[PDB]
């Protein structure tokens, strides 16, 4: 049971990381702006920052929370 | 005459102007940030003198009075050491009763529930345990009060101010000039004979008129209140006669050359005084003695102003023979010029000077009581063993800082640095074959025993019960040593250690010393020693020889020292500079302290330390160190997950700080890692979508925010990883041996 | 009131079990010292305050569990039904009042100094005076946020914010 | 081999040129700048891709780039 | 004018040639210094170490087999400069040659000799040398340093845009090109 | 002193005073109304 | 004890999704780099220059991600 866990999501986590390298791919060699002009694509590339600044706030706030409550209990 | 004090009067305006502007020391930092980058080049940059002007002279001056309050630094520190030991010990406690009373000088606040780490120590007292052996270096003083350590305390507070001051007046009053620095034969003299020299002479004389008395009247069980004040034995010279009575007969044997007569005092026993376990007081006056004689003859070696004496120019250029070219010529022009040359060697000698500390101190204990507290012997080791490693690695560094900031081609034309540098593809490949060879024929050798373990077969193992590798150049070693005061050093009684071989010294139950023997586990360790010394060395001469050129780069010293690559062409050019291999070398020598501190803890918790019960002796770890060290696995079993269970059960106790500290020690170790496994292109592009936001809610700084640079990672990812191993150890190192023994 | 499964802790014998392991280890420590001595003291001050925190945790309305140690209520519905808003949410109105209060006061300071000559020297060298003042005015910071926010005054426009080829 | 291009927003100021360890670039005369002189690459098969070049060039978003290629032993920067 | 120089010219001062050779030499085989030591008396033993004049730093076999450089000036004195192999030289006054094994040595050496001389050597002249015995002359190419703008030159590989001008690499997939090498003007090999 | 008080501004100056106070008056704090969860 | 590790399993599932998003909407350029897509999917940096720039290729953005992915599966 350990096992049969244990590597189906090991194996989850190395797919999940390959999907988005080929995401990242996809943006330099087959992405042209010209054609993909005012869709979804092109918008989200667009408001780049916003996600990324976002995503660094969650990251720094259950960082800072969470190694905080364990340290406070040791 | 020619040796002689020059000046200069007020050179410098004290004035806090400058400390109102940062950088004003560079011409380039001085104009204000504009990024962050420039804050840490401030930090950086500012005790780099040499950066700051071209003059020599300004240099020789800022070293000297930057010394001085070093110097100051120092003395606060002593000072603090003493005034806690007055005030927040259990010293008087423990003078009287060593044996049972735990030392302890540091006492904590109630707030929040730290108290529990104010342990049971003894005396009547709660508080922190010490291992830095003060108590016990304090006892071999003669010291038996709190006034006399107040007294230390206060005259070393005004001595820290009249050493600031000094800095001061020698730096903004009356500044020496160059000449003044560069008489390297005066300065050779007066610190042979007169720093040492008469240092020596000066404790002896403390020894022989204060701690001797006090040490053998303590010794004879004599309650240290009602003990005579240190002035009493020069007053009254009948107390010190009933101890020792050759002073009765006064000074007229010594003018008399009939230096035997006072044989009393200046003995040549040999060996641990079997009431303290340390050595015998009378020997380590006459030690002093003897070497205040040598210093203060060796310090009349060179010419001054007087013409006798040996001119050091002179005796470099004489030595010199056929493979050698010009041999040691154009040497005294780079010690005498060269500020970074001296720091150079000074550092490797202060760092061997340490670790030789280290040695001799485990197994000659010099102070009383100090072999049996079994925590002070594995600190003061350890701690001089890391202190060697640091000073070791950084001689290496400004080795290089020379090569490319202050070599000369032309000053230096076929002597014996040009010839070094000629055949700097020998000298490296020669290395590389020693350390591969160690490597494979010694941590070869363990995973060996662990894969024949594993498979079944320990009869094919590298063992005492199979197949043997015994150093036996020790054992010979070992036993000269050991009938040395039979024949070779006749007139000594005993020999200098019991490690040699002999009869166990315990004081009350405990081992203060007893001999220690060398098999097959001594040998696979010694030679895992070997090697990684001499990878260390690779990596540092490396650094060293190839600081100005190679074949990729052939212009490396116009880049410079520290400087991050010269970029992605020729393959790539990572970490091509001197720098970076003092950087490289840092976690070598981490390895290396390391492995041997793990040696000798181990060694000395299954093979020395323990408790007699009549002639037996029960060793702490039982023995096990023998056939337990032989295969990684026991390592990791018998030593790391077994002695590490008085760390990870600390919590709750008076311990419990260092398991703290062990948790906080593995955290800052693992967070090193993001500073160097990664790159600084990959994080000054998240900055900048963090200053997005900043930007879109008005709130960006005006200081740009940049990412650090590919130096500045790499050391704090060096500076990381090394705090967060050492501490770890120092955790479980501590708390292991503060619950056993 | 028992909620979530949990007992509280005035009730609990679990907690009176982890308060007897803890009176019970100071004992132990005291043995060793003279019933006078200042050690003896300090660990009686440490005992006292001990059982003083067990009580104030029982008349607090904590909530213990099979541990006996208490445990914290942090849906706000079940926090003011049950009377557990001082675990969480009235810390979380405190933490969120004295946050807004130092952003506004760094904002402030920085929106200042944007105007001098140099703006970058009194980065990093502070003007006391004017922080000082900032750190004062600032105790009403929303009503300087719900202001810029309404009016528009928080946000820089797009087309003034420096961005990337995207 | 490495590949060297130049762009029309140089300014002439030669550092690129003096920067250079393998002399591939040299200043040649043109007339879309004050200076009068742009920076060229003839010898670009003797280029190692140090990005020296691109490191003194003061033009935003430099005017000078290097590509890195194929290796040659040349590139690869061998005295073997 | 200017025409192009040819390293016989050079190599015709045969002392200029020997001391290249003497230094661009690998240091000796220890068997082969222990027998030259064996051949000699004592007194003559420095004579014999005085015989060897390089290092490890100089070329290999590769330098036989593929290409060496040789770099050739004229001093106004007699000094000590050093190598960009590693360790001490003498250059003489008048013609001194040197032989290496990358142009990047050679022109290290050059940058030491623009800068690091008070009269600055300016007259240096490298070539490539083949194993046939097929000589390049290198550098300055033209006669005119590179830095300093001489009429004659061509542009070579200039991009008639801006870098932001590039197209994108999806837009020539399956062509054979990429966005950095289109409409090039001078686009050599 | 006529610019020792532009040195007390300095940022690490500052830094340390501040946050010396901010640590005192919490140590003070938990001295008085200690073991608030 | 659940409550403790969930935040630890969301602060490892947000970062390696910060550093595959940065990396696949960083790919075709940055400030630091704009012409990115030149250069492609993978290469070791930009030099040292401006700053310097080691380990700014979208493929680095994954090899950093790896490190993350196995801490969180751990
Ligand atoms: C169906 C799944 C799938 C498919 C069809 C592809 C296909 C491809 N990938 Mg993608 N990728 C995937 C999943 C997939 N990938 C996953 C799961 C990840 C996350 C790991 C990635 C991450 C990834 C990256 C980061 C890159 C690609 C690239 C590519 C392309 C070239 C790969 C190559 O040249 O391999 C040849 C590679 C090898 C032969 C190396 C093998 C390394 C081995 C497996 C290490 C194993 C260690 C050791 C041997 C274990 C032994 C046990 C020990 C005891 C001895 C190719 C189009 C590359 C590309 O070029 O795009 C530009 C590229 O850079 N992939
Ligand atoms: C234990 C190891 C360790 C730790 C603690 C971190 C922590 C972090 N990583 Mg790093 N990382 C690591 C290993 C680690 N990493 C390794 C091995 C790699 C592979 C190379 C990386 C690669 C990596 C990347 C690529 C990224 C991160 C990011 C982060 C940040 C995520 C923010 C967060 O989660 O909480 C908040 C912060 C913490 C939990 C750490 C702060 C520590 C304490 C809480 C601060 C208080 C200190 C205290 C006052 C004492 C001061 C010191 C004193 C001497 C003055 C955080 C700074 C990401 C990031 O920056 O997103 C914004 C990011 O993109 N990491
Ligand atoms: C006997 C004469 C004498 C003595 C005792 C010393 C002692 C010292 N000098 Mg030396 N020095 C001397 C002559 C002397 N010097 C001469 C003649 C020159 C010029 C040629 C120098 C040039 C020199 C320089 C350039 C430097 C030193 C430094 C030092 C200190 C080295 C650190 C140390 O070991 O502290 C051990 C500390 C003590 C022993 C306490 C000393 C207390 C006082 C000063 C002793 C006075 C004796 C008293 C009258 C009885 C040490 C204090 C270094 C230093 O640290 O400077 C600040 C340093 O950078 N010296
Ligand atoms: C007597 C000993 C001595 C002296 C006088 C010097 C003097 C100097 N060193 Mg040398 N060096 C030494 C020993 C010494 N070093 C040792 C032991 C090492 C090996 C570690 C080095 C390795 C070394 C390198 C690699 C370099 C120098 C450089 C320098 C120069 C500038 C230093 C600077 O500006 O940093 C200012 C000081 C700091 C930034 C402080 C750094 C703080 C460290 C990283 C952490 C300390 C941790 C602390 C002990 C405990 C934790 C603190 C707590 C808050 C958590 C200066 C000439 C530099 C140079 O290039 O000059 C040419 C340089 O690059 N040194
Ligand atoms: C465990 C981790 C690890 C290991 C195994 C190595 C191994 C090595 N390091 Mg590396 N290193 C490491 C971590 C490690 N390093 C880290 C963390 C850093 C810091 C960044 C470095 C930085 C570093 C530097 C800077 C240098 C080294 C060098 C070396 C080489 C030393 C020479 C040697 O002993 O080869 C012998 C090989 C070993 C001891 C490896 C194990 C081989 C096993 C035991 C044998 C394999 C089985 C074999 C098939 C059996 C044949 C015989 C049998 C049938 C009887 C060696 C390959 C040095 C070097 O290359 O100098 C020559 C060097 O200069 N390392
Ligand atoms: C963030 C996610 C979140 C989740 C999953 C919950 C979940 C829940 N809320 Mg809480 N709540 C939340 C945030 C959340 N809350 C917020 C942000 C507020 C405004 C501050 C509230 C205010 C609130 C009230 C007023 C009530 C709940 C109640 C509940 C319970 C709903 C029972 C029902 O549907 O009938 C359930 C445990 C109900 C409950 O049962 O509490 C006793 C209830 O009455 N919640
Ligand atoms: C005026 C100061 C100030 C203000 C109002 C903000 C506001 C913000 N920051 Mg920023 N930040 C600041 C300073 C500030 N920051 C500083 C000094 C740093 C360097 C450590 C950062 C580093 C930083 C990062 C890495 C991130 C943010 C983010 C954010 C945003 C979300 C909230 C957050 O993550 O807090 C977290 C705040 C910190 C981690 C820094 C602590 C700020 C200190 C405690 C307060 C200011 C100190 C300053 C010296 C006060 C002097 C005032 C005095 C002279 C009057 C929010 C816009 C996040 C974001 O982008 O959201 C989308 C994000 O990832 N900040
Ligand atoms: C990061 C998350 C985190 C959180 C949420 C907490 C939360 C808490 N800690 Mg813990 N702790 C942490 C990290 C954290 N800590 C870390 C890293 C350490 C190790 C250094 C500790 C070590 C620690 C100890 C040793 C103690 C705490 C205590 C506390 C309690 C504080 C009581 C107090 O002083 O309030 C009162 C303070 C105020 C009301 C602030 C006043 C500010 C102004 C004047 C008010 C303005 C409002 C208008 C609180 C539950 C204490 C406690 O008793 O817990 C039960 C306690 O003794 N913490
Ligand atoms: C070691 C023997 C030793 O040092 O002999 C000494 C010998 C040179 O001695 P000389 O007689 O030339 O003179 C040495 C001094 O007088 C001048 O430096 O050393 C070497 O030739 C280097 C050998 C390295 C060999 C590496 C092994
Ligand atoms: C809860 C629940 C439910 C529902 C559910 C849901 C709602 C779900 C969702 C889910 C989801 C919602 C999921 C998701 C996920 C996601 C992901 C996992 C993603 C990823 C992505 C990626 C990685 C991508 C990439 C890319 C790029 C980067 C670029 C371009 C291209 C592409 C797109 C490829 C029900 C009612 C039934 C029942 C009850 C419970
Ligand atoms: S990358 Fe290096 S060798 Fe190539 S052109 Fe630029 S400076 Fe010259
Ligand atoms: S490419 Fe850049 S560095 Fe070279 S001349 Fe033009 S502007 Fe100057
Ligand atoms: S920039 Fe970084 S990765 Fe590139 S060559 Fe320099 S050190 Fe290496």
């Amino acid at each position: 049971m350990a096992a049969l866990y244990t590597h189906h999501q090991y194996i989850a986590g190395f797919i999940m990381t390959g999907a988005f390298a080929h995401g990242a791919i996809f943006f330099i060699r087959d992405f042209d702006e010209e054609k993909n002009k005012g869709n979804v694509l092109s918008r989200i590339l667009d408001h780049k920052e916003a996600i990324i600044s976002h995503l660094s706030w969650v990251t720094l706030f259950l960082g800072f929370h969470t190694l905080g409550l364990y340290v406070h209990n040791d | 005459k020619r040796v002689r004090v020059a000046f200069v009067s007020n050179p410098v305006e004290t004035s806090f102007e400058k400390w109102s502007r940062p950088g004003h020391f560079s011409r380039l930092l001085s104009k204000g940030p504009n990024t962050t980058t420039w804050i840490w080049n401030l930090h950086a940059d500012a005790h780099d003198f040499d950066n700051h002007t071209t003059d020599l002279e300004d240099i020789s001056r800022k070293v000297f009075s930057a010394h001085f309050g070093q110097l100051a630094i120092i003395e606060i520190w002593l000072s603090g050491m003493f005034f806690h030991g007055a005030r927040f010990s259990n010293y008087e406690a423990w003078l009287l009763d060593p044996i049972h009373v735990k030392p302890s000088a540091q006492i904590v606040w109630p707030i929040v529930g730290q108290e529990i780490l104010n342990g049971d120590v003894g005396g009547n007292f709660q508080g922190i345990q010490i291992t830095s052996g003060l108590f016990q270096l304090w006892r071999s003083c003669g010291i038996t009060s709190e006034f006399q350590l107040y007294i230390t305390a206060l005259t070393g507070l005004i001595f820290s101010a009249v050493l600031f001051f000094a800095g001061w007046f020698h730096y903004h009053k009356a500044a020496p000039k160059l000449e003044w620095f560069q008489n390297v034969e005066s300065m050779l003299n007066h610190h042979l004979s007169g720093l040492l020299g008469l240092g020596c002479l000066s404790w002896a004389g403390h020894q022989i008129h204060v701690s001797l008395p006090i040490n053998k009247l303590l010794d004879s069980g004599v309650n240290p209140a009602e003990l005579p004040l240190p002035h009493d034995f020069i007053l009254d010279k009948s107390l010190i006669s009933q101890l020792y009575p050759s002073f009765s007969k006064g000074l007229a044997p010594f003018f008399t050359f009939h230096w035997s007569e006072y044989s009393d005092f200046l003995t040549f026993r040999g060996g641990l005084n079997n009431v303290t376990g340390g050595l015998w007081l009378t020997d380590v006056a006459h030690h002093h003695l003897a070497l205040a004689v040598l210093f203060i003859l060796a310090g009349h070696m060179y010419k001054t102003n007087w013409k006798i004496g040996h001119d050091i120019k002179g005796l470099l250029e004489s030595h010199t023979g056929p493979f050698t070219g010009q041999g040691h010529k154009g040497l005294y022009e780079i010690f005498t010029n060269s500020w970074h040359a001296q720091l150079s060697l000074n550092l490797a000698m202060m760092g061997s000077l340490s670790i030789i500390v280290a040695q001799h101190m485990y197994s000659m204990p010099p102070y009383p009581y100090i072999a049996i507290d079994y925590g002070t012997e594995l600190s003061l080791f350890t701690h001089h063993y890391w202190i060697g490693g640091f000073c070791i690695v950084g001689a290496a560094a400004h080795a290089a800082i020379f090569m490319v900031r202050d070599y000369d081609p032309a000053l230096n034309f076929n002597n014996l640095l040009d010839r070094v540098l000629l055949h700097r593809d020998a000298i490296i490949s020669h290395l590389n074959w020693v350390c591969i060879f160690l490597g494979l024929h010694s941590f070869g050798l363990y995973i060996h025993n662990d894969t024949l373990s594993a498979l079944g077969r320990p009869q094919d193992m590298f063992s005492d019960s199979a197949i043997q590798l015994q150093p036996v150049f020790a054992q010979w070693i070992q036993n000269t040593h050991y009938l040395a005061p039979t024949l070779t050093a006749f007139n000594l009684v005993s020999p200098t250690t019991p490690v040699w071989g002999g009869d166990v010294v315990s004081i009350s139950g405990k081992v203060a010393m007893m001999p220690i023997k060398l098999g097959t586990a001594d040998f696979l360790v010694h030679h895992i020693h070997a090697f990684t010394i001499h990878v260390t060395v690779l990596i540092l001469l490396k650094g060293v020889l190839f600081s100005r050129s190679s074949r990729l780069i052939p212009d490396k010293a116009s880049l410079g020292f520290r400087f991050p690559c010269d970029g992605p062409g020729r393959g790539g050019t990572c970490q091509v500079s001197a720098w970076d291999h003092v950087f490289l070398g840092l976690f070598w020598m981490y390895n290396s302290i390391s492995v041997a501190i793990f040696h000798f803890s181990w060694k000395m918790q299954s093979d020395v330390w323990g408790t007699v019960l009549a002639n037996k002796v029960s060793h702490i770890t039982g023995g096990n160190f023998s056939q337990g060290s032989l295969t990684i696995n026991g390592w990791l079993r018998d030593f790391l997950w077994a002695q590490s269970s008085q760390v990870i059960q600390s919590y709750g106790s008076p311990l419990s700080a260092y398991g703290l500290m062990f948790l906080g020690a593995h955290f800052v170790w693992a967070f090193s890692l993001m500073f160097l496994f990664s790159g600084r292109g990959y994080w000054q592009e998240l900055i900048e979508s963090i200053v997005w936001a900043h930007n879109k809610l008005k709130v960006a700084p005006n200081i740009q925010p940049r990412a650090l640079s590919i130096t500045q990672g790499r050391a704090v990812g060096v500076a990381h990883y090394l705090l967060g191993g050492i501490a770890t150890t120092w955790s479980f190192f501590l708390a292991r041996i503060i619950s056993v023994g | 009131e028992a909620i979530l499964g949990l007992t509280p802790c005035a009730e609990s014998a679990k907690f009176q079990k982890v308060l007897t392991k803890e009176v019970k280890a100071l004992e132990k420590r005291e043995k060793l010292y003279e019933p006078g001595s200042a050690p003896f003291q300090a660990l009686e001050a440490t005992k006292a305050k001990t059982q003083a925190r067990f009580a104030k945790y029982a008349e607090s309305g904590l909530l213990c569990g099979a541990d006996g140690l208490p445990h914290l209520i942090s849906d706000p519905g079940l926090a003011v039904k049950y009377g557990h808003a001082g675990e969480t949410l009235i810390p979380t109105i405190g933490f969120l009042y004295v946050a807004g209060y130092i952003g506004t006061a760094g904002r402030t300071y920085l929106q200042e100094i944007s105007t001098r000559q140099k703006p970058t020297q009194s980065e990093i060298i502070i003007d006391v005076p004017l922080a000082t003042s900032i750190a004062f005015k600032s105790w009403d910071w929303p009503n300087k946020a719900v202001k810029e926010l309404a009016s528009g005054t928080l946000l820089e426009d797009a087309k003034n914010v420096p961005v990337s080829r995207r | 081999s490495h590949s060297v291009k130049i762009y029309n927003t140089c300014i002439g100021c030669t550092q690129c040129v003096r920067a250079c360890p393998t002399d591939v670039l040299e200043m040649v005369p043109w007339d879309g700048c004050k200076a009068g002189q742009i920076a060229s690459s003839p010898r670009t098969e003797d280029c190692v891709g140090c990005k020296r070049c691109e490191s003194a060039c003061p033009t935003d978003f430099l005017s000078v780039r290097v590509y890195l290629g194929s290796e040659t032993s040349r590139s690869m920067g061998l005295a073997y | 004018a200017w025409t192009v120089p040819d390293l016989a010219d050079a190599l015709k001062n045969t002392s200029a040639v020997a001391k290249a050779k003497g230094i661009a030499t690998q240091l000796p085989t220890f068997w082969e210094l222990r027998d030259a030591l064996s051949e000699v008396p004592k007194s003559k033993f420095p004579e014999v170490f005085a015989s060897y004049k390089g290092s490890t730093g100089t070329l290999l076999s590769a330098a036989e087999k593929e290409e060496k450089y040789v770099i050739t000036w004229t001093s106004p004195k007699k000094q000590i400069f050093e190598l960009p192999t590693g360790g001490a030289a003498e250059m003489e006054e008048g013609e001194n040659i040197f032989f290496f094994a990358r142009k990047e040595q050679c022109l290290a050496l050059g940058a030491q000799l623009r800068t690091a001389f008070k009269p600055r050597i300016e007259n240096f002249q490298i070539f490539r040398v083949f194993p046939n015995g097929e000589v390049q002359y290198l550098h300055p190419k033209d006669g005119v340093f590179p830095e300093k703008v001489n009429q004659g030159r061509t542009k070579a590989n200039h991009n008639p845009r801006s870098i932001g001008e590039n197209a994108e690499p999806a837009s020539v997939k399956f062509t054979g090109t990429t966005p950095k090498d289109v409409q090039t003007e001078g686009a050599v090999a | 002193m006529k610019y020792f008080t532009t040195y007390l501004s300095t940022a690490p100056v500052v830094a340390v005073l501040w946050f010396t106070l901010t640590a005192s008056l919490l140590i003070e704090i938990n001295r008085f109304f200690p073991d608030i969860l | 004890g659940d409550f403790l590790v969930h935040h630890a399993i969301a602060l490892g599932l947000h970062t390696t999704t910060l550093i595959l998003v940065k990396g696949a909407l960083d790919a075709r350029g940055s400030r630091l780099m704009p012409d990115k897509k030149d250069f492609g999917y993978s290469f070791p940096c930009d030099g040292p220059g401006r700053g310097g720039t080691c380990d700014i290729s979208a493929w680095d953005a994954f090899y950093l991600a790896v490190f993350w992915m196995l801490n969180t599966i751990g």
